[PDB]
């Protein structure tokens, strides 16, 4: 029993097939131009001029209504925050107030940085963001990088996402780390933006959310 | 010829491709990886030699640079550039490294090392070898009364590597004087114990865990209040680094290890409610679950109250704290779990210290309440606490069986090492479960390979040798076989990766031949296993934390070695059996233990009594009572003499009382002939061609010479019916002869 659950914490030969590894870092298209069962599942406003400030700002509220309208919990406001840096004229709340004419600005190095630090072990399953290509494109963010581990210490590489034009909300489902959870177990995510659109300076966020499983008297 | 530092790196590479492009980035990397391994390599060498060289005074000091060039067998050199092929801060902390082994290899006992003399050695330019030279003289205990006049030209410059290395070297030197001129120093140093309201002065944050470290190392065994409280404010507070509030776990590593030193051996109470009020605010730090994460109570002081309460009853077996500081794996395995999952390592670590009479020897204890319970055995991040469970129960028993040897505890390490050694840095399929556990994995099996070390040190082992030496080559991982900045990250784990693991597998090399095999570590004084538990703390992991107490098991090494001298001759004879009676580290009566004569005998304190027995110098055996034991009798010196024996022809004037075995009489003719192939020419031999052999029949000869006055007559009568003599029928002939021969 004893030397079994060792094999079982510790199987030799049994888990590695070949060693061969292609090592390179998956990428994930976020084009929204052409129409897949996939795409959808992680696209949810649907595919498409630019649209006007105003239609932004009601797609916006019709993308919240839809993910929150699916059994879900949301724990956004579960956990501690501290991006790279601020500018003093609008903190993470307006990231978090899940409100489109409001939104969070950092100011400083370019490889920008968005600590999300959790106070217990919560399973996240759907990764939500909000990107406007058409409406912050001066500030829109082209390259991201999602991090994961369960300390600042173990962070490590995840996801690669590349944005060409995404004018809606953008749902990340994680099935790679674990295919029978089909859920991401961890307390540590930051996230990266080394570079913007056109070769910007600083990056907005419209929204962020964070997504996981579980008549009167006045 | 491994583990040598000063010299091209032989390397061994895979490179399983044939196009010579592919083949030179793997050679490259390769390269990579091997300058890693001469930047880590001050550990070992610290370890190998200890107090080898002797200093001269006059003589000036010379420290080897880091060469860190590999030499491949196709003999096309390659050699490694900073901060090109590695991280700049890498080489010059292998610098540090090095100085810190360059200036632990003066002993202990040298004399002439004033505040003088390392102003003489001084280079003239500030670098990370005058730092680590520095800190080694420091941690010695050479730096006692370190003149103020080039303190300040020490730590005039804002580098760190000196700062460092003065801070750590002056507190060990000193090591519980409370002195204030020195103590201030530190006050200014550190920002946080700084006056509030002050604008905040530039210091960098190692240079303040290096501060902090030396505190507390300063204050031990002080029991001092006022710096005790202020200390864990600093463990629970906040700090400020470039104007901006930030949480470090460095920081509170050192403040948790900070108070667990001051503190050493103040836990075994029946000062007791204010002990009592600090271990329960500690416990309450270790133990409080919040579903929000507070800002100035996050999980990385964790370690460092866990840490704490490790010192506090160190040694004192409460099994109370233990019980709620020990976690059991069947409940936890059933719920969620919180916090790090590494904490779970240190927290059954330290319930496993504070019991320090039942640190198990077998498999069992080890192995105690642990099951998968789950269809699913592909690795998984849900099976993460039994790893650390193991790790921690596994160190714990490493540290209480230190230096003493034993063969159950490294047959039990080697099936361990032997079966988690294949699945050691395999990225198979590249998912982020797995990849997180087989981390774990890599921690293990450091701290397997470190903790078997440990068991087995000063020993010189072959199987410890073979799994360490395996470790140590094949860098393995993502290459070989088995946007720009983010791949500078990703490069950059992979890399620091490697560096933990190297630190490891050299900790292990240095251990096993510690100070050339004749010096072991000391477990027997309480701040012994303070010292020890704080060095080889497990920190392999990134940003590899508080790596320069890595070279602090200084202080636990002393002799231990028993060789043997002649008297007469004033010479060592060595190849002589010893018996040896020991305890067998248990309660057993005893057994015979045969070695050699340079041999590490085990402690002083357990031995009963020794015996020297041997083909020619005659046995001398010593039993070892209440009253005396073998650490006072050899507090002396660790040598005992013995004195020869004499073949000598008055010894055997007519009877051979020795047996004179044909084997031993053959054997010695053997040796007598082989010293003449390489007569009459010795003074026996003479004295022997004389006649006068036998003493007392020459003597009684010239007596009877003539008479036989009566008294004299009885007392030849008296000597020949003599109860015990020699040739006493020889001597009744003579009688006979004079008295009634022919005249």
């Amino acid at each position: 029993g004893i030397n079994k659950v060792l094999d079982h914490l510790a199987p030799s030969e049994l888990i590695k097939p070949v060693k061969s590894c292609h090592n390179k870092p998956s990428v994930l298209v976020l084009d929204d131009r052409i129409v897949d069962a996939a795409t959808k599942d992680l696209y949810v406003n649907g595919f498409q001029q630019n649209p006007t400030p105003e239609n932004l700002q009601h797609m916006f509220h019709q993308g919240i209504e839809i993910l929150d309208s699916a059994r879900m919990i949301n724990v956004t406001h579960l956990a501690l925050w501290k991006p790279s840096s601020f500018k003093l004229g609008n903190p993470v709340d307006f990231a978090l107030d899940d409100n489109y004419d409001t939104f969070w600005q950092s100011d400083g190095g370019q490889p920008h940085q968005l600590d999300i630090m959790f106070s217990k072990r919560m399973d996240i399953c759907v990764m939500a963001i909000f990107f406007s290509m058409i409406a912050d494109e001066s500030y829109a963010p082209s390259l991201v990088k999602v991090y994961a581990g369960h300390s600042p210490s173990d962070a490590r590489f995840y996801k690669m996402l590349e944005v060409r034009n995404v004018n809606g909300w953008v749902a990340l489902r994680f099935l790679d780390n674990r295919e029978d959870d089909q859920l991401l177990k961890c307390q540590f995510i930051r996230l990266l933006f080394p570079v913007n659109h056109e070769n910007g300076k600083d990056t907005h966020l419209r929204g962020i959310r964070l997504y996981v499983p579980s008549a009167i008297l006045r | 010829s491994l583990l040598a530092y000063y010299r091209p790196t032989k390397t061994q590479f895979f490179t399983t491709k044939t196009e010579y492009a592919q083949i030179l980035a793997q050679k490259k990397y390769f390269a990579k990886i091997m300058a890693l391994r001469t930047c880590t390599n001050g550990v070992g060498w610290g370890a190998v030699a200890y107090a080898t060289e002797k200093p001269i005074s006059t003589q000036k000091w010379v420290i080897q640079p880091l060469n860190l060039i590999s030499v491949f067998p196709d003999d096309t050199k390659i050699t490694v550039k900073a901060p090109e092929d590695i991280a700049h801060d890498i080489v010059e902390w292998g610098q540090f490294h090095a100085g810190v082994s360059s200036g632990l290899r003066i002993s202990k006992k040298a004399t002439g090392i004033t505040g003088s003399w390392i102003a003489f050695n001084k280079p003239k330019e500030l670098d990370a070898y005058h730092g680590g030279f520095l800190l080694g003289l420091g941690l010695n205990g050479h730096l006692k009364n370190l003149e103020e006049w080039h303190i300040y030209n020490y730590l005039s410059p804002r580098n760190t590597h000196i700062s460092i290395g003065l801070l750590l070297g002056m507190s060990s030197s000193m090591k519980g004087s409370m002195d204030s001129k020195l103590i201030k120093v530190i006050s200014v140093h550190l920002v946080a114990f700084l006056p509030s309201g002050s604008s905040d002065l530039n210091i960098d944050l190692k240079l303040q865990t290096a501060g902090i470290i030396g505190m507390g190392m300063l204050y031990l065994n002080s029991r001092h209040k006022r710096m005790s409280d202020s200390i864990f404010a600093q463990l629970v507070s906040l700090l400020n680094v470039n104007d901006e509030m930030v949480a470090d776990e460095e920081y509170r590593l050192a403040a948790g290890i900070s108070l667990g030193l001051i503190n050493l051996g103040a836990g075994q109470t029946k000062q007791n409610v204010m002990y009592e009020d600090l271990t329960t605010k500690l416990l309450e730090i270790v133990t409080s679950t919040y579903d929000v994460e507070n800002d100035w109570i996050p999980e990385n002081s964790q370690i460092g109250a866990v840490i704490a309460i490790m010192f506090l009853f160190l040694k004192s077996n409460n099994f109370g704290i233990s019980n709620m500081l020990k976690v059991d794996l069947k409940e936890i395995l059933k719920a969620n779990i919180n916090t790090r999952p590494e904490l779970l390592m240190y927290r059954e670590w330290a319930s496993n210290m504070i019991l320090w009479e039942f640190i198990g020897d077998d498999l069992s204890f080890i192995m105690k309440d642990v099951d998968i319970g789950v269809k699913f055995s592909e690795l998984n991040t849900d099976l993460l606490p039994i790893y650390y469970t193991m790790a921690g129960r596994i160190l714990a028993m490493g540290i209480r069986f230190a230096s003493t040897g034993n063969l159950k505890i490294r047959n039990i390490l080697l099936s361990l090492v032997d079966k988690f050694l294949p699945l050691y840095q395999y990225p198979g399929k590249q998912n982020l479960d797995f990849r997180l556990t087989i981390s774990v994995i890599n921690v293990l099996t450091n701290v397997i390979v470190v903790s078997l070390s440990m068991v087995m040190c000063a020993s010189g082992d072959l199987e410890v040798l073979r799994r360490v030496k395996y470790l140590h080559e094949v860098a393995s991982g993502p290459y070989s076989d088995l946007s720009d900045p983010t791949a500078y990250l990703e490069d950059k784990k992979d890399i620091d990766d490697h560096y933990g693991k190297f630190i490891s597998t050299n900790l292990a090399l240095g251990f096993l031949f510690l100070g050339s095999g004749q010096y072991a570590l000391n477990t027997s004084t309480l701040e012994s296993i303070a010292f020890l538990s704080m060095s080889v703390l497990p920190t392999y992991t990134t940003p590899h934390p508080l790596q320069e107490l890595k070279h602090f098991w200084s202080m636990a090494v002393e002799p231990r070695c028993l060789v043997i001298k002649d008297i007469s001759t004033g010479d060592a004879v060595n190849n002589v059996p010893i018996e040896l009676v020991v305890e067998e580290d248990v309660e057993k009566e005893e057994v015979i233990r045969e070695i050699s004569t340079p041999c590490l005998l085990p402690d002083f304190s357990k031995i009963k009594s020794i015996r020297v027995k041997m083909h020619g110098y005659f046995p001398l055996e010593v039993n070892f009572t209440k009253d005396y034991s073998a650490s006072d009798f050899f507090s002396g010196g660790t040598i005992i003499y013995i004195q020869r024996k004499s073949e000598s022809v008055f010894e055997n004037k007519a009877s051979f009382r020795n047996v004179e075995d044909i084997h031993v009489a053959l054997k010695r003719k053997a040796a007598e002939s082989k010293n003449y192939s390489r007569g009459n020419t010795t003074s026996s031999q003479l004295v022997e061609s004389l006649g006068i052999q036998d003493l007392t029949m020459v003597e009684l000869d010239t007596l009877l010479s003539a008479a036989l006055t009566d008294s004299e007559s009885y007392n030849l009568g008296l000597l020949c019916s003599d109860k015990n003599s020699g040739d006493i029928l020889d001597c009744q002939l003579e009688l006979w002869y004079k008295s009634f021969g022919p005249h």
